[PDB]
């Protein structure tokens, strides 16, 4: 599955203004879902990642595009609560539906 | 918007996406203002969140 | 002048109050020693046996 | 027997922390996609009945 | 009016605050401010332009 | 300060799941009440 | 103590940068199965007051 493909099941979906742009590449490889720099370890998708990295790069990629002025490198830097919570939340809401 | 109280204007670009990824983009941006805003106009809420 | 809401401080500019938000009333740095599915599990460890508290030397 | 107990409790250097054998434990790295965690376990187990 | 929520300055007109954000602030780091971080960036975006020319001049 | 910030699912669901499913289904098994029988 | 301290770093060559030894760290590969990770704790020893 593709970062797109698997980032929709939650309606994450690319804006139709964002078509006529190459974003294939940074979304793979210029926003960070975890920087081992920079990221709290409290962020640490774990195992859970190959399916929580792409939303974290799609909503990251979002905030980018969102501000005025060149295109900057987009990193997670903390979740307030574990990743691991949220990632079992996410998986309620997606059984509740 | 063009401009949001405590910010400077025209700092949003048209490429922002619409629905939730507009409004989370905008409120992650917008994030530390309010916290400390609210903290200085309201009392707080009564059990943390 | 800007105010905290917990400890009720106050500070000459807003910015310095975020920090002070950001650093003094955040969570503390013991929790990022281990796993939530740890540290749930110790705090109901803790919680538990806090019946064992040792009294302070003044009822004794 | 309480009287003693409570006389013992009351003067006795002695001081018993459960802190202690938490940070012991929680030292220990395992993997996190095992099922079954032994330090869950034992810490549950721990507790006391009534 | 408007306060510098940095500095804590007060201003008449966005435009005397914004000048003053760009002119003061400069270099700060200050989450509450954005302005200062783009312009950083640019300044970043024109020297990676001078890496390209650099090594790719124009001919007359 | 906190009420129910540490509330989350706390174990395996696809394990409880089964095991839940299999106590179910087996459930018409179980014993007579010595007044029935 | 304090002006000898001061003279010193008015007048030296050398220079520190905390970065090259966060950069020497952080870019060790490891699992993010483990649940304790060295390199996180020594971080967390040597980056207060940094
Ligand atoms: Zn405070
Ligand atoms: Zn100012």
């Amino acid at each position: 599955a593709q970062l797109v493909q698997i980032a929709r099941v939650v309606h994450l979906s690319i804006p139709s203004s964002w078509m006529t742009l190459n974003t294939g590449p940074y979304i793979h490889h210029h926003a960070y879902d975890f920087k081992p720099g920079i990221t709290q370890p409290s962020a640490k998708s774990r195992d859970k990642s190959i399916w929580m990295s792409p939303i974290l790069k799609l909503l990251c990629t979002s905030y980018a595009m969102t501000v005025a002025g060149p295109v900057r490198t987009s990193i997670v830097t903390e979740i307030d609560g574990s990743a691991a919570a949220l990632s079992g939340n996410l998986r309620v809401w997606m059984r509740d539906v | 918007p063009i401009l949001l109280p405590g910010q400077t204007p025209f700092i949003h670009s048209c490429y922002m996406p619409p629905g939730d990824q507009g409004m989370f983009s905008i409120l992650n941006g917008w994030r530390d203002w309010l916290i400390s805003h609210a903290s200085t106009t309201l009392p707080p809420l009564r059990h943390n969140h | 002048s800007y105010v905290c809401n917990v400890c009720n401080a106050r500070f000459s500019t807003m910015s310095a109050l975020s920090e002070h938000l950001r650093s003094d009333h955040r969570d503390d740095a013991s929790t990022l020693l281990a796993t939530p599915m740890i540290n749930n599990a110790i705090r109901s460890f803790l919680t538990a046996w806090d019946g064992i508290r040792i009294l302070s030397p003044d009822v004794s | 027997v309480e009287a003693l107990s409570t006389l013992l409790r009351s003067v006795t250097p002695l001081v018993l922390d459960p802190t202690v054998l938490t940070n012991a434990i929680t030292t220990i790295s395992e993997s996190t996609t095992q099922t079954i965690s032994p330090i869950s376990e034992i810490l549950r187990l721990l507790q006391p009945m009534g």
